[PDB]
RNA sequence: CGGCACGUAGCGCAGCCUGGUAGCGCACCGUCAUGGGGUGUCGGGGGUCGGAGGUUCAAAUCCUCUCGUGCCGACCA
RNA sequence: CUUUAAUGUUUGAUGUUCUAACGUUGACCCGUAAUCCGGGUUGCGGACAGUGUCUGGUGGGUAGUUUGACUGGGGCGGUC
RNA sequence: AAUUCCUUGUCGGGUAAGUUCCGACCUGCACGAAUGGCGUAAUGAUGGCCAGGCUGUCUCCACCCGAGACUCAGUGAAAUUGAACUCGCUGUGAAGAUGCAGUGUACCCGCGGCAAGACGGAAAGACCCCGUGAACCUUUACUAUAGCUUGACACUGAACA
RNA sequence: GCUCGCCGGAAGACCAAGGGUUCCUGUCCAACGUUAAUCGGGGCAGGGUGAGUCGACCCCUAAGGCGAGGCCGAAAGGCGUAGUCGAUGGGAAACAGGUUAAUAUUCCUGUACUUGGUGUUACUGCGAAGGGGGGACGGAGAAGGCUAUGUUGGCCGGGCGACGGUUGUCCCGGUUUAAGCGUGUAGGCUGGUUUUCCAGGCAAAUCCGGAAAAUCAAGGCUGAGGCGUGAUGACGAGGCACUACGGUGCUGAAGCAACAAAUGCCCUGCUUCCAGGAAAAGCCUCUAAGCAUCAGGUAACAUCAAAUCGUACCCCAAACCGACACAGGUGGUCAGGUAGAGAAUACCAAGGCGCUUGAGAGAACUCGGGUGAAGGAACUAGGCAAAAUGGUGCCGUAACUUCGGGAGAAGGCACGCUGAUAUGUAGGUGAGGUCCCUCGCGGAUGGAGCUGAAAUCAGUCGAAGAUACCAGCUGGCUGCAACUGUUUAUUAAAAACACAGCACUGUGCAAACACGAAAGUGGACGUAUACGGUGUGACGCCUGCCCGGUGCCGGAAGGUUAAU
RNA sequence: AGGACCGAACCGACUAAUGUUGAAAAAUUAGCGGAUGACUUGUGGCUGGGGGUGAAAGGCCAAUCAAACCGGGAGAUAGCU
């Protein structure tokens, strides 16, 4: 449920929170936590190497089973949890052999539903399966790229992939990016869209909202002197340069993909 | 070191 | 106002102490020069 | 004011550079339509070349004297 | 001891297939109670990718420099 | 107009009087639509203008209470300084004279006050030019170069077409 | 020594950090002290730091560091695995009083406790560098319960007043007491117990986890405080002695109750919200290899061990950072009375100070304050500075507005003291007595005693009752920037930066991109609702034309073109 | 509930006067802003010199910054004083 806020102060006036009532209020499943500890955007050389990163709230790491090996055994989703480490929500699971795990949380989620992995397994939201064994056209979320590797495609809130074809030992997928990429078919791929979806609609509303998600301010090119950055000086705004990144390569259209090792796999690039 | 008036620009610059 | 020297022995030793000095080829050359110079306090330690 | 560019038929540019002819657009004017106009088919006319002449067979040109006009600068303190 | 053409070759261009160099920031095994490395099995990729030498392009991202003199101050103009 | 040179443009308003201000006009020297256009409640130690209150801000300054300034005792600095027996004026003069000429004036020495002069002190003038000076910054200046990118040969093989 | 004055959320008190003998006592005054100096944080000499329990060492780990092998690198070296280090966090245990000139939770008196070794006596499956549990965690808010703590009365001791009065409804003072042990309350959390079975917890497990039943529901953790004990103890107003006049001994009353009451505790609770809130060990439990009379394990009592190092003094400062005995900077802890919302503010207590030149003068001028006839911004670049406003309740309040605001708009009225309502009320607290009972720190009823606002009526003093301190000036038009925020440490706080929102663009993950000869690392234990880059900058209405230039994207033709 | 309101501690540094051989190599006094947050603070850690860091001023990197400090090349060179 997306909800506007009443302007009892500027910087609430514009806020729009997503309230999920059916999300577990209270502490998460203790033994699937490990410390995360913040990066400050910094290298093992101490050198800021990705800018604009710092502070933010503390965040304990939920494990999350991306691979989905427990084939055969079924599980029941105890509850839905909030995860600070991602856009999506996670569902605490409980397989029948008494074991608990963390799955993502496809659009259906809802406590009490029944999940299962493996070549058998019902075609139904939440069940993982080699795409060898998922019917072309399904809407399959968190997808493996190398069979057995992990699951790396479409894990963000509301995302999904569309299987469109499957000649040979390969499948062609339709990634949200609109790309068309071939993938080994033997790859796992959990069924359905991933949740929240509404995530898109929050509005944050003030400076702090950004800071306390660990995002630091972005300082424009042309707000700095020549030595700092290819942009501006000027005695008054001024530009007169093709736009570039602070290291001189152009933004505004220059592709910068160079791979070859993996070009075999891309059928059609996005637009 | 230096006296403050010598360092200060308004008194020092005086005739340009 | 708060001035530049804010003393703290832990930091002192960790940054300038004998062992710290000893932990690097150049840190060692530091001592070597001071020994050759015949300095009475190689590195201001306990 | 000074720098430097140009006024060219009613009006605005070419031709100048690399001396000559002076063109072209639409307008003016006449024919011809149409009842008449406008338009237009269609015929002719229109420039001391901004003023001026030294070079020279030949000067709008190049050069020199010169007029306003436009444009660039009268800034560092 | 041939051009109008084709069987055996030594040799380029393109296209398919293979595995055996090479990659694997898939999986499993051992060193080993170890997310490093190595060995091993295997799947994937495969003479590509990547790298060395050479080479055309791009290259203020970075560096070293040049950017005249006269002049009734200097600049602009002009001059040489 | 944070843009208007001409410019205090012109008209309206406010004032006894308004180069600012508010409202207009459009002749925009030289606004204009994400190097965003036009608006905008709220917010602002933000800029401009107005009014009530308020007053020593002013007419124009008076008195008072405290801390210095002054006197005694104790302690005891500083910058500057070629050397000094270190006046006014008019003139001369490296061109703005305590020091030269002429002349006027002035018994010797403190203390408290004041800053017109010693081109007062302080800093080998920023500013101006100069040096075949420096540095950082810019770019379609010059020559190179990391990076990116291209092909050839090597690592590098087998087939069949 | 007697006055006087100043701080009292400090200018009192305890530390950490830092200093490193500045502590205490004698002695000296040359130099140090902005003066003198008999005095000192100064010279000289002597003294002084006592711990099983405080702290370090120690066990445990965060960030991060180091890193056998290892990967990488012309050399130097780089990164990193196993590990090993690293507190700013976790980990067993002592309190009240006394004493030294100088330390004391360390010494002494009283009264305790922690963990191991050994022994005795009972009773028993013990056992990991391993599993599980626990330790273990955010922000805001809301009260209830309670202590510190205060006030009054009672109680105790003392007083009868330098000046009219004070035998009383009068004055002054004190009225303090711990850990530990017992009790397990207000109140928080949670259904217990048995049997069987199981793809999980790398092996194992009786533990944890999951599935069934079966049976009673009251069981179990957690837990401030109170109460009892500790305690015939201690402390104690005040007394009497002597003192080398600094002090030092001795003795010693009452030691209850009521009301109020924290920001402390219960509370690591409870409620709620999004930004979703360390780790590891100690501890508990589980078993594997292994040991089975043994060894070990559990309990009672007895006994032994607990080393080493720190402990003086300053610590918002004359002892630390500031070259100074420098108006500056310096983290944590404690926190009384009267008024007050208050840790504001004013006056005080405990306690601590008067700032290391003074003495006189009563000029100009300068600094800091007070008052001012009439005028009231005429000042000036500009109301710069001053002046004014200033509290609480009620009444009342415009354009405009994103419907919250604008708003404390603006502007009114009341305000002290006395009596009455009511010898003290509404309210708060709450003992007796009576009944109930799983008898308790229970509950019900009960209303003494205590505490006690605000209102109104009547009256009354001053020029004045929000009387000091403290404590908004208000309104109109307009530029800019939405807003809170950030910035040139030391002439610029703004219209600059940032911002949420917007758009373009890159990036398919061994991502783009960045640090890096490389290994590797960040991006991210993220995956296109993601991430980088660039411009714009809440919101409202919107964002027109031009691809010739320069750039970027696409383009399997052809022309020109490198090594070879 | 709030980058909500008034206001101490705490954090800031808009105005003025004083001070300018200061009490002070950047403070004092009176006013001023924020004051549950993009807050503020103790301890400890990491980032290194054409490099760091930078809500961006060429700011800060030990009273030093359009390229820190220390030593070295070194008696750089100086058609200038
Ligand atoms: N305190 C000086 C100001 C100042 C200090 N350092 C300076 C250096 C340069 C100029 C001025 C200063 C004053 O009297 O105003
Ligand atoms: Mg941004
Ligand atoms: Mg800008
Ligand atoms: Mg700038
Ligand atoms: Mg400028
Ligand atoms: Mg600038
Ligand atoms: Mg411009
Ligand atoms: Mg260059
Ligand atoms: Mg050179
Ligand atoms: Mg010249
Ligand atoms: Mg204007
Ligand atoms: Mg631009
Ligand atoms: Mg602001
Ligand atoms: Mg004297
Ligand atoms: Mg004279
Ligand atoms: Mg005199
Ligand atoms: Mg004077
Ligand atoms: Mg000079
Ligand atoms: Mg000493
Ligand atoms: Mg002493
Ligand atoms: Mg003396
Ligand atoms: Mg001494
Ligand atoms: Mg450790
Ligand atoms: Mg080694
Ligand atoms: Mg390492
Ligand atoms: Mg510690
Ligand atoms: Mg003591
Ligand atoms: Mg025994
Ligand atoms: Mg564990
Ligand atoms: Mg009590
Ligand atoms: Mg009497
Ligand atoms: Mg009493
Ligand atoms: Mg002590
Ligand atoms: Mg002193
Ligand atoms: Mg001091
Ligand atoms: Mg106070
Ligand atoms: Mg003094
Ligand atoms: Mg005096
Ligand atoms: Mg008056
Ligand atoms: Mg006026
Ligand atoms: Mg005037
Ligand atoms: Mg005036
Ligand atoms: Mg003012
Ligand atoms: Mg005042
Ligand atoms: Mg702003
Ligand atoms: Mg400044
Ligand atoms: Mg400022
Ligand atoms: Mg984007
Ligand atoms: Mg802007
Ligand atoms: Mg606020
Ligand atoms: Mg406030
Ligand atoms: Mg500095
Ligand atoms: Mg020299
Ligand atoms: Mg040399």
């Amino acid at each position: 449920a997306v909800v506007k806020c009443k302007p009892t102060s500027p910087g609430r006036r514009h806020v729009v929170k997503v309230v999920n009532p059916e999300l577990h209020k209270g502490k998460p499943f203790a033994p699937l936590l490990e410390k995360n500890s913040k990066s400050g955007g910094r290298n093992n050389n101490g050198r800021i190497t990705t800018r604009h990163i710092g502070g933010g709230h503390k965040q304990a790491y939920r494990i999350v089973d991306f691979k989905r090996n427990k084939d055969g055994i079924p599980a029941v989703v105890e509850r839905l949890e909030y995860d600070p480490n991602r856009s999506a929500n996670i569902a605490l699971v409980l397989y029948k052999d008494g074991e608990r795990r963390y799955i993502l949380a496809p659009k259906g989620l809802k406590a009490g539903d029944q999940i299962q992995s493996g070549v058998d397994a019902a075609i139904k939201p939440g069940n993982t399966l080699p795409m060898r064994n998922i019917p072309v056209g399904s809407t399959v979320h968190n997808v493996e790229m190398k069979p057995g590797k992990g699951g790396q495609l479409a894990r963000s809130a509301g995302t999904y992939v569309q299987i469109v074809a499957r000649d040979g030992a390969y499948v062609t997928l339709r990634l949200r990016s609109g790309e068309m990429r071939k993938v080994e078919a033997d790859c796992r791929a959990t069924l359905g869209e991933v949740g929240n979806a509404e995530h898109m609609l929050r509005v944050l509303g003030k400076a702090g909202a950004a800071r306390w998600r660990g995002v630091r301010p972005t300082v424009r090119g042309t707000a700095m002197n020549p030595v700092d950055h290819p942009h501006g000086g000027g005695e008054g705004r001024n530009f007169g340069k093709h736009p570039v990144t602070p290291w001189g390569v152009q933004t505004k259209g220059k592709k910068t993909r160079s791979n070859k090792r993996t070009d075999k796999f891309i059928v059609r690039r996005r637009s | 070191t230096s006296k403050w008036f010598n360092i200060d620009n308004k008194i020092v610059d005086h005739r340009p | 106002m708060k001035r530049t020297f804010q003393p703290s022995v832990l930091k002192r030793n960790r940054s300038h102490g004998f062992r710290a000095r000893m932990a690097t080829k150049n840190g060692r050359q530091v001592l070597a020069r001071r020994r050759a110079k015949g300095r009475a306090r190689l590195t201001v330690s306990k």
